[PDB]
DNA sequence: ACGTGCATAGTCATTCATGA
DNA sequence: TCATGAATGACTATGCACGT
């Protein structure tokens, strides 16, 4: 039996825990803004074909696929992660198209796995766009059976768009969501002004990203906290719901709350007001009624007493309830396997760097494949030019190897090309098909020229990111939800 | 007559309505937590209350009374309806003048319906006699036309009809997404439930009527009673002709 | 609002429940001895490729696949059914190869879905043997997206082998498991004596099927109950565990129980004795100690007092515990969609009928496919004889449609055959390759003649069932576990 | 000698031996693993106490709240000894306390939480060498003809694979080397032949050298002061690999 | 009254960091 | 003390028929 000192054991084990949690659980990768479970769920659904071009698969199949191949953990918590990515009040830009009961902003829990179906959203398809073209590094999974992606292509800035919140060890992250169109403008500037230093870039990006854009709409009061977050990586952003005072024909006035700040439970909010009333904490309130429905959305009516001023009661609500509540921003993300608090300019830049990497790698892959097909096509054309000879040769061969060996000798061909000639069907010996082979060679050589041009010119590379992103934003971009007001 | 609704002595599972008038109030007794959750969201909280029932309801015909009263789900129903049971029944204290039973269209939903109807007929019969008990018919299909509004069908025949009519009208459907088939209430969201089973302007309700009480009594005792042989012979005798009851 | 009478509603709804539960939930199909959940799990695993020729897949993937395609019910109970089919103390011949903690014969529950892996067993592969050759009717699943099997090929009598227990409405089934080798002999006799009446057949089959063979070994006392079950479809079979009296150095005696009757919980059994001793119902017992382990199996040591007779205590155990307990046989199974209590000869006969159906359908499928291949091959041979013309024709054709239409006219060929000529690779124009087409035609025509011969001869059909089953039994048959003794 | 249950935790699968000196308590992570352990154990000398979920941090949590925790009560009650000043090693019901967690990171975390409980409430158990750590297997090499081999590290896996292939043995490239991602994936037999069979199990005895140095380390890593822990990790995680070089 | 097996998921307690 | 969000599932109750 080997002896081990408690200090050695404690230090090693806990550090191992802190590090795995930090890098591989609780905190997002800066490039795609995803935690491991998110990335693995999405890729599992993707590889399974659970895409918008087909009907919703039972969500259990997504959980099981994620569990069985990539994520060596429990089915329950994986389902929770999949579910959250489908809630429009959780994600600013949902990555999962949920079918069925996925819960509500209140205490109504999501239906069990058995009752729900799920597939990837169109935007999530942009997260995975051209992932099969060697655009990202793959590694063996938890048992070496299959490969999984280290990071997704992420053809839109998902970290900033959807934000991220995570509790790790020794640190935690809390990045708010943002408006995709505003982020795109920041990216577009970063691409145009690719040589700009950090000071200029921060100034430019902060001008275009006006502030967080929460899925729950609401209000942002002030500008200091937002500025602090972008310049420091830490900032306190004051959020408010929306209140509309209504007057009765001949009764009392009432406050109608139609929006709440980000991550405020509707039921807890109502309960908090109700409990602070009977305890004499919010006098002036006469009655609390939840007139909310699936058709009118959030609608909490707070009838106030006649000897009470509406503005006084609202300020009391701001003070003693989450009608006014702060978002504690802490812009923490994993950069190159290291946890780092980032300025807004750093977040954009790192993303732009990732996009350029993706496009260059994609181009390299396509160029290699283009060369391979061209290589084979060159062989086919040689066969067509001497078609009479090709057939006669193959006929006299005892095997296919003698026939192939001859083809090399006849037309000066590789083994790959000769094999391709051998695999050729009589289908393609028709006139138009022979011409199609010719034109196809001409097409690829043209594509190769284009591809070569891209690799040699950083200008085009940045242009590709711009144009492709612009296309995504035009299609999937939406209006701002959270309104920004002054003090 | 008016009675207080719970708002922050009634079942915890009950999502009560706001209206204090039973004559205008409705209780949706729902199968499952999932369906009950969506119903709680899609309902009209003014007049419609939700009481989700979890698992198969206890057979009051077989189990002795003391055991039935200890059952959490039965207690929820009795407490929510406000009325007593048996001799202590008082319809004046009825908290909802519409008691809608909403179960899955599947076979197990039918079973739960018979168990609930057995509870009502044995403990609170006047609710049936005075037409306070209803049956909600859930949709079976949702036709998702590419450009037009989606249509719901409550039978295979109606699905075929709406499909034919729409196609004849020049509308088109994806052969992938296409016609969503519901296998239970739990698969529906809040909106879907409203537009098919809870919106009073489109919902398909069936009112349970009681004609021959003596004949009802014997049928209940045969189907739900402790006597297996009687039930076995009844099924083998009448299952052959179940299709032809309404022909 | 439509009115409906309570009597109509009650009758209609309950009958609908009773019938589906009877035919489509609780009771086994006589042909494969499977309930719907069993059949759907096995086919799901099969179609997923979760077979013994590959590593165990995570059991969650099997549950999810079963849920998403075939079985519209909860994941939990589906997992329970999968687990049971993997327990050697539940199934006499397990259909699922489980990897991990699948519980014990006691109160130790199986591990959660996340912790276990599972695949089909070799015998389960015989349940599904050649299911893809139209050997069984398929129907659309619960939403019509895909097809599922109505019944499995079941190339060994699974109903009798593994037995079945189920609670339906108005009725219940309780068929015990049997020894595969004994069942095989019964099947072999039924095949040889295909004209024997029910009277003779019952006598023969009862001679070969000596009685139920439980996975938990133990003892069968008497022969009447077994006879009743086989002749009536109902009988009470007395089971016993195995007790071995041990003496001590002091001279104290102890009873060692190493086996228990079928479906007796080990922990409940120990607890029952413990409770029957403290109350004062099994005097003579001094101490109860469970010396069981994974290495020695069941081993319950019952130390008895010095003033106690071993057999007296054993007889008391037989009387007051499940050390001796009866199996209530009720041979109920679904036959052609109808619940029926069956004699043993009927069970064998109905299975043999199913096997013959499988073999004839398989042969028909193979015969149809063989003709299709022959049909196309004949087309190719015609092309080879006029190869110079065929190629010249395709080349001189402006399109492939012109070429195809021409080929039809040139060689007097179908469009399917003509299409095959077009699809032909330049490989197949080599000398030896031309020869294989000729020989393959000759090869298939021999196969077609053989297949036709099988369909024309009931003798061969029965012979195939016999030989194929014999092969299965030789490989997967095992010794008897339950010992049969007289009064 | 002390009585075994046949006034202790319901989750406890106690041993049969009446002698604490001969008895062992396997504190196991998870119900699944605990279930399999209960079957694969030697019921004579080995008892099983499955622990469910992350153990409460006694460094952070208030004393009264720790005592309300069902899992902590199970441990304290099963060990028989008191806690803090009321600790009495004489009442120790098992002279071997084996902590058995998954080889994964959350198992490492649970180990630190358990070691924190022991060091703060029942330190003498550590000082007198009654606390041990079981090392679960990581791989199971399934040779086509030969008996299966277990490996407790990537290096050993590579070695045993090399040796076997050199010896003429062969493995399927499908089934092949089964990799354990936790105790819950193992059955009774596997657990016995790797972590519970005393003739092959790899146990590590926890020793306590400098009590004062241990005290501050526990307080840094497990305490409420985040800053101290954050800086400690950023300071020492860089060199965690080289602690035993 | 208990076992059987296929059907009809929410609740329960911790780690971890931060701000109310 | 509470919320956040990915990590570490056993227990709880009915239907249904049948035999001790
Ligand atoms: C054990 C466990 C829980 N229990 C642990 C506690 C100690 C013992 C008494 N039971 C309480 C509650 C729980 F409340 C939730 C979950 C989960 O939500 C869950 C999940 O997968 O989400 C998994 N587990 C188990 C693996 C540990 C959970
Ligand atoms: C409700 C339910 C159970 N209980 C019945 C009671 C209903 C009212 C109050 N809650 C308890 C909880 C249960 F003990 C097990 C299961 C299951 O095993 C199970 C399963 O899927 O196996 C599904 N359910 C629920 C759908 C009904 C179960
Ligand atoms: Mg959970
Ligand atoms: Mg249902
Ligand atoms: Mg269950
Ligand atoms: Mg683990």
């Amino acid at each position: 039996i080997e002896p081990v000192d408690i200090e050695q054991e404690m230090q090693r084990s806990y550090i191992d825990y802190a590090m795995s949690v930090i890098v591989g659980r609780a905190l997002p990768e800066v490039r795609d803004g995803l935690k491991p479970v998110h990335r693995r769920v999405l890729y599992a659904m993707f590889d399974s074909g659970f895409r918008p071009d087909r009907s919703h698969a039972k969500s259990a199949r997504s959980v099981a696929e994620t569990m069985g191949n990539y994520h060596p953990h429990g089915d329950a918590s994986i389902y929770d992660s999949l579910v959250r990515m489908a809630q429009p009040w959780s994600l600013r830009y949902p990555l999962v198209d949920g079918q069925g009961n996925f819960g509500s902003p209140g205490n109504d829990p999501p239906a069990a796995m058995r009752y729900t179906e799920a597939r990837l959203t169109p935007l999530a398809m942009e997260m995975l766009r051209e992932i099969d073209e060697e655009t990202v590094d793959f590694i063996p999974n938890y048992d070496g059976r299959v490969q999984e992606p280290t990071v997704l292509p992420s053809r839109f800035p998902n970290l900033l768009a959807n934000g991220s919140g995570g509790i790790a060890v020794g640190m935690a992250t809390n990045i708010p969501p943002h408006n995709l169109r505003e982020l795109a403008d920041a990216v577009f500037w970063a691409l145009e002004n690719h040589d700009a230093d950090e000071e200029e870039t921060l100034a430019a990006v902060m001008g275009r990203v006006k502030g967080p854009d929460f899925p729950t709409a609401g209000l942002i009061v002030g500008s200091q906290g937002t500025a602090d977050a972008y310049k420091t990586g830490r900032g306190s952003i004051r959020m408010r719901g929306v209140v509309e005072v209504e007057e009765d024909s001949r009764g009392r006035t009432s406050l109608v709350i139609t929006e709440l700040p980000y991550q405020v439970n509707h039921d807890n909010f109502i309960t908090s007001i109700a409990e602070q009333v009977r305890d004499g904490k919010l006098a002036g309130i006469s009655n609390i009624e939840d007139q909310s429905s699936d058709r009118v959305g959030l609608r909490i009516v707070i009838e106030i007493k006649r000897d009470a001023v509406a503005k006084v009661v609202i300020n009391n609500l701001y003070k003693h309830t989450q009608l006014q509540t702060s978002f504690g921003a802490n812009m923490l993300a994993i950069v190159d396997g290291v946890p780092r608090t980032l300025r807004l300019d750093q977040l954009i830049r790192y993303y732009v760097d990732h996009q350029l990497d993706v496009i260059v790698r994609r181009t390299t892959y396509r160029l290699r494949k283009a060369n391979e097909r061209a290589h084979i096509l060159r062989g086919l054309v040689k066969a067509l030019d001497a078609l009479d000879e090709v057939i006669a040769l193959i006929r006299a061969s005892e095997t296919v190897d003698i026939a192939r060996a001859g083809l090399i000798e006849l037309l000066d061909i590789d083994e790959i090309q000769a094999q391709a000639i051998l695999d050729m069907q009589l289908r393609r010996l028709a006139a138009l098909e022979r011409q199609r082979i010719i034109d196809d060679l001409a097409k690829i050589e043209a594509e190769i020229a284009d591809l070569e041009d891209i690799l040699a010119k950083p200008e085009r590379q940045r242009g590709i990111v711009r144009d492709e992103l612009a296309e995504i934003v035009d299609r999937h971009g939406d209006d701002r939800r959270t309104r920004i007001i002054a003090i | 007559n008016a009675l207080v609704r719970r708002k922050s002595g009634l079942p915890g599972k009950l999502a009560d309505c706001r209206s204090t008038d039973p004559r205008k109030s409705e209780l949706y007794v729902v199968e499952g937590d999932s369906a009950g959750g969506s119903a709680k969201s899609g309902r009209d909280s003014m007049f419609q209350a939700i009481l989700p029932l979890r698992g198969k309801i206890i057979n009051v015909e077989k189990a002795r009374i003391d055991r039935v009263l200890k059952n959490t789900e039965v207690q929820a129903i009795i407490t929510a309806l406000g009325t007593g049971i048996h001799d202590e029944f008082d319809i004046g204290k009825l908290r909802y003048h519409k008691i809608v039973l909403m179960a899955d269209a599947d076979v197990d939903g039918q079973h739960i319906s018979t168990l609930l109807l057995t509870l009502l007929f044995r403990f609170m019969r006047p609710l049936i006699e005075n037409g306070h008990v209803f049956l909600a018919q859930p949709p079976l299909y949702k036709l998702k036309w590419q450009r037009s509004d989606p249509e719901f069908a409550y039978s295979d025949r109606e699905r075929d009809g709406l499909l034919e009519a729409g196609l004849k009208a020049g509308k088109k459907i994806n052969k992938e997404d296409g016609i969503q088939r519901y296998k239970g209430l739990g698969e529906m969201d809040a909106k879907e439930l409203w537009e098919t089973t809870m919106d009073p302007s489109v919902r398909v309700l069936r009112q349970v009527t009681l004609d021959d009480a003596a004949a009802a009594d014997e049928l209940f005792s045969i189907l739900m009673g402790e006597d297996v042989d009687a039930r076995r012979s009844f099924i083998t005798r009448n299952a052959k002709d179940v299709r032809f009851l309404d022909v």
